[PDB]
């Protein structure tokens, strides 16, 4: 054997071409894996064709893979058929690609940044089968680190600076110990609502929790929990999505543009 | 997940295909040997 | 199944061949012209 | 066409500039003001590169070979002024278009982030890559005093630039910021393989097993290296490693020539000449 | 073999049709590239005629 | 031709057309500026 | 500003988690777990416990022997002067056998120690690979990590063992030292005509660059949607939440296409793995089937040509 | 042949066709300019 | 042509037009500066 | 031997085996081409 | 699994004949290539 | 000895064995092709 | 995974192993005749 | 001595042993090949 | 009981393991006798 | 002695001791092979 395959072809040239064929197959494989969610696409192409043309692009979809959930929570198929969901919005113009304007109060529309899918109405579970996100009042073995302030008792302040409530309890993740939610006693109504840690900016000196997402008045409409001591995956999405809607809807100037 | 009866049929065809593929291979190696022996 | 009716398959195949041979005929003429211009063999 | 869950997210507003003028989608892409600006910045820059390839260094050497196409910066004698189009001026125009396209891409990402109500980590992270490019073609050439210090626009020609810039300091491996940046690049790749492996091995476990848990994830690397950073923190670490690699790479090149002209191994003479030894 | 037709009971015939056509196109392209790379069989840069 | 605006929406189409025309206009000027025989700024 | 979720503001403490129970008959995990406040600021506070089984013990014993041999030879290279050891530490190295020894075992200070350090380090790395395989197996997990580690080991073996054996010379291998192995890296590229023109070196860089690009993309993406629980990616894979949807929608709007919460980790896995796969291939091709990479690039029309503004009379053409 | 518009969406076809033709026109002009035998701006 | 303002919002168009005009003016000045015969700072 | 197919899937084995045989055939052909004594594409 | 038995037989009929047509054209091309420039 | 395969899965063990045997066979063939004394493709 | 499957596997495994070894020996015997390595 | 199998699992001891012998065999074969007086592929 | 094997089972494994080990050592000894005749190393 | 197995696990001790002995045995053989005076694989 030798390095020269022909007068021009050599082993290194063959090796690099061999990689291109493998890499092409790898990209096709990866794109097919990418398409296990959200495909076939929601398209006008399908709509005018009466559903006779499924928009998948290239490569086409893969055969459904099986996710067996722990604790007999069920089995999900990664490529799955999903029922169409109506949107609480209307197009701002009739051309394709035009955005939609939410209907009613945008913070309550469940559209745009306030939209969320309906997840399972079951709590995420620890390896031992207990609910994962729970208040500190039921996860008695958990505690706040000594060097960090206790969130409980802190004043919750909305985006406008007005006081929204106080922190009654802290919800922790029992698998990876960390704060995920802050239970707020709303100043107006008194009904407890959850506040995700991702929307909470701590002011350690002032003992204040600043929520730039929504105003103090918006806290009254935060989606509530069925059971007081646990939260389902469905409820988690509903709560987080509501605060996210405030990043665009809470104040009129947040819609933009800047100039 | 494949039962025994369809296993009996598969092996017969596979052996026939392997024997057919082997036979072409043997002729090609004979022709290659006549063209340019390597050993 | 591709969502097509069985009569659509007959009808598509006929038009597909007509367009394919028409394309092939232009190609053959092009190669005859190209061969007369500069033969490669 | 949108994802089957996407329609409920295609909201009006959230633009930085333009309001409703360009607030629409073209196929999958969001356009906005900076989609229009970015696209035609890129389109012009791409066409000028093709035009730069059409005339080549000269008519004799002109090539459309994708490896060999090269739009070169001006000669150093042009300083920080503008050069004639066929003598590096085209490179200067393409660089401006590239900056326009890259920044518009980042700003379009900001508008998308506002629409979706997510953190601005992605455009912030992309700014580091833009900053590295700006260091290479703007900050460093200005510190050196000539636009000709920028790298040529060519798939292989800019490797010759990297090679020769490195050998302008006789052994570029000894650049301390370069060593730090490579360490971050190598660690990031290791962390990425680890994170990709752990997620895949947990959600695609052995046959006959259910999907594993976050407890399995922490246990696995505790069992291997005695520590688990956590599901959230690995993404902090991956972002930190990638951004630190680019930051230190930008530092390493901007000190190579503007703030250090000697061979890089000689820089370590401060340590060798410590009076302790 | 009187039962070669049974290959189409286990694997989807549509996938074979595209796979065979894609594979043959690649194989045909590769062999042409190999021959062009040879001075002996290069029909574009041989001077004949 | 006027049905085309029932196929291509004016708002998105006009934005694409004007930018493509402007980029095309810029490219041709740049091509001429790069050509010594037609560089009107050569003096 | 809004909480960027870069640092944990308020940390939570629980009893140390022993870890998911191992199969019956396995050795217990060692180390009493402790909590580090600063580790918990950026990540998890718990440090330990670790599983140190039979395979890990052998890897440690083999690994220490290799490391001790390297450090001893570095100390010997400065004639036992520990002060000069510290001064020159970055420059010191255990250096591979001389070219005239081929693949034979040379005397201790002429490459013999290097071979022992190379063998012992290789054994410890191989034993560590078995440990990563066993740890995944003991938890019922797939072997993605051990495959990715094997790819890195393939590159490591290509550098110090496979290429030197194919060239029939231990002198081709990498010195055990900080600056010495950087000198080797530069000299390798110089010796074989500018490794920039090795296409697998080009590919390795594209994947190394892509690894940083993807982890920056994915790391920023997860942090951007961590306000929706995007960090809990298992949940988002089995039960797609708004975090995965917004993550995918962001990237679809940005660049016209997107991954899923699971498939992004397949892109990540392959990008990092291909970095060392193509690195190994590029090394194995260099000096064996290609002598001068730049001249190989010229032959295949990869190297650009520049106008001749400067040139040298060749003194050998006299 | 008017039935091709019952299988192919005319809007997407026209977008793909107009885009390909514009790129093709640029490509052919660029090729001619790269050949000194056909660069019409050389004098 | 007054109807173009029923397609494109005027207050948004003015900002876009200002940027386009400024960016075009910048480019022309730079092109002139790249030409020695018309570089006014030589 | 006929009872092998109980564990090994007939379908995935064929594609795996055909793919293996194909790259094996390429490798052997390419090795011979690299050998001047067996390259059939030279003079 | 999917395709039934009768259409499996019929598919082979067009598959075998079309492949044979491809093979025959290949043989003719290789006969022409051998006359053009024999390689052995 | 008849008590070997009650623990090792027939499918896994053959898959691991077949891959290993091919690699060993490939390695040995390549070593011989690399040795001028046993290269059968070199011309003599 | 039971006795009537595991024992059945071993039997065929033996005569398949011996067939491989028998071919391997003949290959090595012929290899010795062609070029003895010892 | 038979009671060593009550402190080491045969399956885990067997696979570790098979790999250990394979590596040891490769190591010794490579050492002999690397030693010019014992390389059997040199032909002399 | 750290493995979970009774006295009979450890003894039973040891009976076959020694037989398999002894045969392996038997082939190894023959290989070394043959190797020594080919080329003694001492 | 006999109590050394009361504070040391027999399993961890044995694998560690055998690991050291195997590494030590390899190291001594390597050193002897490195020594020209004791390389038994020479002439
Ligand atoms: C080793 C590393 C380097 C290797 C080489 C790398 C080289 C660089 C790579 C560059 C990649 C650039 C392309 C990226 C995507 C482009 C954007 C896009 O449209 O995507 C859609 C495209 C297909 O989308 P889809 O989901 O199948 O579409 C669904 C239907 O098609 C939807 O149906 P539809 O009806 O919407 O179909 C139409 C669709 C069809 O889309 C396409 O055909 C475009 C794709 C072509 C390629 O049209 C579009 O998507 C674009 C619409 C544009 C409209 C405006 C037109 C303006 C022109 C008019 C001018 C007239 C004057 O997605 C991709 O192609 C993804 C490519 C991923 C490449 C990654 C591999 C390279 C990186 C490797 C490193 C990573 C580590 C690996 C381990
Ligand atoms: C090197 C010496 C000769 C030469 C020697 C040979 C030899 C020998 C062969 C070819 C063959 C081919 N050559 Mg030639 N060929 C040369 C130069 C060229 C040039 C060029 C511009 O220089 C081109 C474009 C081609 C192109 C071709 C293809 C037509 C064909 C392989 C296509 C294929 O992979 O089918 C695979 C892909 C498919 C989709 C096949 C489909 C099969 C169907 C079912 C059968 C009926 C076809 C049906 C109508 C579908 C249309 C597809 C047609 C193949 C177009 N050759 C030089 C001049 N060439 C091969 C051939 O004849 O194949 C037909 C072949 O054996
Ligand atoms: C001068 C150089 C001489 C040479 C001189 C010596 C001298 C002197 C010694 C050896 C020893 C050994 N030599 Mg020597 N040896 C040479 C060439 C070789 C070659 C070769 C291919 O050239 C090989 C493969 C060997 C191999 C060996 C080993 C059999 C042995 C080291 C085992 C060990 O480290 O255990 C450590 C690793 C372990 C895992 C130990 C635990 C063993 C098992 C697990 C416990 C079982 C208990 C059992 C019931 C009791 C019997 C113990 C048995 C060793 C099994 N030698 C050359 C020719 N060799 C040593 C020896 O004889 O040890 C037995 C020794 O003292
Ligand atoms: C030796 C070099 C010769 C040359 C020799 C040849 C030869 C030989 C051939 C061509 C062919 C082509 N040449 Mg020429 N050609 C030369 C120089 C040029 C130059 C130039 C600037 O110099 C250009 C622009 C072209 C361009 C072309 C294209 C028109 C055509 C390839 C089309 C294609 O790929 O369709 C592929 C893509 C499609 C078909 C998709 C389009 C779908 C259409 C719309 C289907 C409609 C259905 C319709 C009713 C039926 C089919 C009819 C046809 C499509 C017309 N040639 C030089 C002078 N050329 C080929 C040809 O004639 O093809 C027709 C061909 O065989
Ligand atoms: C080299 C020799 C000549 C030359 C030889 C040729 C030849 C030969 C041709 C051209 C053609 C063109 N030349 Mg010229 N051309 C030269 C120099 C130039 C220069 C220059 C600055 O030097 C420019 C700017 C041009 C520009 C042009 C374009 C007007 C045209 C290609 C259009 C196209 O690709 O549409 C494709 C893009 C689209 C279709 C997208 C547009 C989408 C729009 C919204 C829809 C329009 C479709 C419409 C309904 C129907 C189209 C036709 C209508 C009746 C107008 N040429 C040199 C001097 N040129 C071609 C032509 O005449 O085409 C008509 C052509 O065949
Ligand atoms: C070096 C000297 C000779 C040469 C010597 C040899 C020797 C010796 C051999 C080949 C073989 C092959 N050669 Mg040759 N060959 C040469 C040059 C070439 C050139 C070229 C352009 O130069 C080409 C394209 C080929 C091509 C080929 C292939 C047709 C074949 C390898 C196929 C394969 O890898 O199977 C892998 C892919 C598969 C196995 C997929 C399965 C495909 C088949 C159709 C399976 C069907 C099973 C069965 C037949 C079904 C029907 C059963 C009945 C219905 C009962 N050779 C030179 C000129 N060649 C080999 C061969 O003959 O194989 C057939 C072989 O042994
Ligand atoms: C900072 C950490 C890493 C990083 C991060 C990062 N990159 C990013 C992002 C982030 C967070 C994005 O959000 C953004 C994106 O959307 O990615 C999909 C992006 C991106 N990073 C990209 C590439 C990229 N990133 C790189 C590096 C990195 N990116 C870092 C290692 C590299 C390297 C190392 O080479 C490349 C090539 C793009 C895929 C994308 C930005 C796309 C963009 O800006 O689109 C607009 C522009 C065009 C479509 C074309 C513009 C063309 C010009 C007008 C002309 C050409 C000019 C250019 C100088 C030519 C040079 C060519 C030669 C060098 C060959
Ligand atoms: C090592 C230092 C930590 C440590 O030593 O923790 C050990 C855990 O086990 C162990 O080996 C654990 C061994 C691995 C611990 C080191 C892992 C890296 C250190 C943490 C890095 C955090 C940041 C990572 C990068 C983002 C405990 O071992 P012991 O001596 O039994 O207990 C001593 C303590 O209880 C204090 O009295
Ligand atoms: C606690 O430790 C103490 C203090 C006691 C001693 C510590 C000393 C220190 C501080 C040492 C520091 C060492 C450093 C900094 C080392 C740096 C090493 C680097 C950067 C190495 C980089 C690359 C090296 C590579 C890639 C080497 C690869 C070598 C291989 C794969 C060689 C394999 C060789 C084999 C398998 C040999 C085979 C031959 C057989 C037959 C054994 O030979 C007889
Ligand atoms: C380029 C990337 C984006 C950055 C944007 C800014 C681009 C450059 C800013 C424009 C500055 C132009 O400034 C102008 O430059 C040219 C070219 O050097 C100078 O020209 C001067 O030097 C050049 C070469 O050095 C000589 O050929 C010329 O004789 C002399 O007059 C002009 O005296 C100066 O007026
Ligand atoms: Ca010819
Ligand atoms: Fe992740
Ligand atoms: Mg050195």
């Amino acid at each position: 054997m030798s390095a020269a395959i022909t007068e021009y072809m050599d082993v290194a040239q063959l090796t690099i071409w061999a990689f291109w064929f493998f890499f092409a197959g790898l990209i096709i494989y990866l794109r097919r894996e990418d398409k296990r969610e959200g495909y076939p696409l929601d398209s006008d192409r399908t709509e005018r064709s009466g559903g006779r043309v499924k928009v998948v692009g290239f490569p086409d979809l893969a055969e459904p893979k099986t996710f067996v959930l722990p604790h007999n929570a069920g089995t999900v198929m990664a490529p799955r058929v999903e029922a169409p969901t109506s949107i609480n919005a209307t197009p701002v113009a009739p051309f394709p690609g035009a955005p939609f304007e939410p209907n009613g109060d945008p913070m309550l529309s469940g559209f745009g940044p306030s939209a969320s899918p309906d997840r399972a109405k079951h709590c995420d579970l620890t390896f031992e089968g207990l609910p994962k996100i729970v208040p500190l009042r039921v996860a008695t073995d958990f505690s706040i680190a000594e060097r960090d302030p206790d969130p409980r008792g802190m004043t919750v302040v909305g985006l406008d600076g007005e006081v929204a409530g106080t922190v009654s309890d802290v919800w922790v993740d029992r698998s990876e110990p960390q704060i995920r939610y802050l239970e707020v006693k709303v100043a107006a109504g008194g009904k407890n609502v959850l506040l995700p840690i991702g929307f909470s900016r701590f002011d350690k000196k002032a003992r204040k929790v600043k929520v730039a997402a929504i105003k103090a008045a918006h806290f009254a409409n935060v989606p509530t929990l069925a059971k007081p001591d646990q939260i389902t995956l469905y409820e988690e999405d509903k709560v987080c999505a509501y605060y996210a809607g405030g990043k665009l809807y809470a104040t009129a100037e947040r819609a933009g543009p800047l100039l | 997940g494949l039962t025994e009866q369809e296993a009996q049929e598969f092996h017969g065809i596979f052996v026939q295909s392997m024997t057919a593929f082997f036979g072409i291979v043997v002729i090609a190696h004979i022709l290659a040997w006549l063209w340019r022996p390597w050993l | 199944m591709t969502g097509l009716t069985e009569e659509e398959a007959k009808e598509f195949h006929g038009i597909f061949t007509q367009s394919m041979t028409m394309f092939f005929g232009i190609v053959i003429i092009a190669h005859i012209l190209a061969w007369l211009w500069r033969p490669w063999l | 066409a949108m994802l089957s869950f996407e329609r409920k997210y295609r909201v009006r507003g959230g633009t930085l500039i333009g309001g409703d003028l360009f607030d629409f989608w073209v196929g999958p892409f969001y356009v906005g003001f900076f989609g229009v600006a970015g696209f035609f910045f890129a389109l012009l820059g791409v066409l000028l590169i093709v035009w730069g390839a059409t005339i080549g260094p000269n008519a004799e050497l002109q090539t459309y070979n994708i490896w060999q196409i090269s739009i070169a910066p001006p000669d150093l004698s042009y300083g920080l002024g503008m050069a004639p189009m066929t003598e590096g001026g085209l490179w200067q125009i393409i660089t401006i278009c590239a900056i326009g396209a890259f920044v518009s891409w980042a700003l379009r990402e900001v508008e998308i982030c506002r629409k979706l109500g997510i953190g601005f980590h992605i455009p912030f992270a992309f700014a580091f890559a833009i900053g590295a490019y700006l260091v290479l073609v703007v900050v460093r050439p200005i510190l050196m005093g000539a636009w000709g210090h920028g790298f040529p626009y060519g798939i292989l020609s800019h490797l010759d630039w990297v090679s020769n810039v490195g050998y302008q300091f006789l052994h570029f491996h000894y650049n301390p910021a370069h060593m730090l940046a490579i360490t971050f690049f190598f660690t990031n790749c290791l962390a990425l393989s680890m994170h990709g492996s752990l997620i895949l091995s947990v959600t695609n476990p052995q046959k006959g097993e259910e999907v594993k848990t976050s407890e399995h994830e922490n246990t696995f690397f505790r069992d291997i290296v005695g520590y688990s950073i956590g599901a959230l923190a690995i993404h902090r670490l991956g972002l930190f490693l990638a951004l630190s690699a680019v930051f230190w790479s930008a530092v390493c090149i901007v000190i190579s020539g503007p703030f250090w002209t000697r061979g890089w191994p000689e820089w370590w003479n401060w340590w060798l000449e410590l009076p302790l030894w | 073999s009187p039962d070669l037709w049974k290959i189409w009971l286990l694997v989807d015939p549509r996938r074979i049709l595209i796979a065979v056509f894609a594979f043959l196109t690649v194989l045909g392209l590769a062999i042409h590239m190999i021959l062009l790379s040879t001075a002996e069989f290069n029909w574009l840069e041989d001077g004949v005629p | 031709m006027h049905k085309i605006w029932q196929i291509f929406d004016p708002r998105r189409t006009l934005v694409a057309l004007f930018g493509f025309l402007f980029v095309l206009g810029l490219l041709i000027h740049f091509i001429l500026l790069s050509s010594p025989a037609f560089n009107w700024l050569s003096g | 500003p809004e909480y960027q979720n870069i640092f944990t503001t308020v940390q939570v403490r629980a009893p140390a988690y022993p870890g998911v129970p191992l199969p019956k008959g396995s050795l217990p995990r060692i180390g009493k777990p402790i909590f580090s406040y600063w580790a918990g600021k950026i990540g998890d506070a718990q440090i330990g416990p670790i599983y140190l089984g039979f395979t890990g013990t052998l890897s440690i014993i083999f690994g220490f022997m290799a490391i001790f041999i390297i450090g001893f030879n570095m100390l010997a290279s400065v004639d036992w002067n520990i002060i000069q050891f510290v001064k020159h530490f970055f420059w010191l190295g255990l250096e591979p056998p001389a070219p005239q020894y081929g693949l034979t075992i040379p005397p201790l200070s002429e490459g013999g120690w290097w071979l022992m350090a190379g063998f012992f380090l290789t054994m410890s790395i191989l034993l560590w690979w078995v440990r990563t395989y066993k740890r995944a197996e003991a938890l019922g997990m797939s072997q993605h990590l051990s495959w990715a580690f094997a790819a890195a080991i393939f590159f490591y073996l290509s550098l110090g063992f496979i290429r030197p054996v194919m060239m029939g010379s231990w002198a081709e291998a990498v010195p055990f030292g900080i600056f010495p192995h950087l000198d080797w890296t530069a000299a390798f590229s110089i010796r074989y005509g500018n490794l920039y023109y090795n296409p697998f070196h080009m590919l390795s860089i594209a994947f190394l660059y892509g690894s940083a690009l993807l982890f920056a993309m994915h790391g920023a993406t997860i942090l951007a949607v961590s306000r929706f629980g995007g960090d809990r990616e298992i949940d988002q894979i089995t039960d797609r939440g708004t975090a995965a949807e917004r993550a995918a929608i962001f990237w679809r709007w940005t660049m016209g296409f997107n991954a899923s919460m699971e498939s992004i980790h397949r892109w990540a896995w392959w990008c990092a793995v291909l970095t060392v796969i193509t690195a190994g291939i590029g090394i194995l091709l260099t000096g064996t089937v290609v002598e001068n990479w730049y001249l190989w690039a010229i032959k295949h029309g990869v190297a650009p040509a520049y106008p001749e503004v400067v040139t040298a009379v060749d003194p050998y053409a006299t």
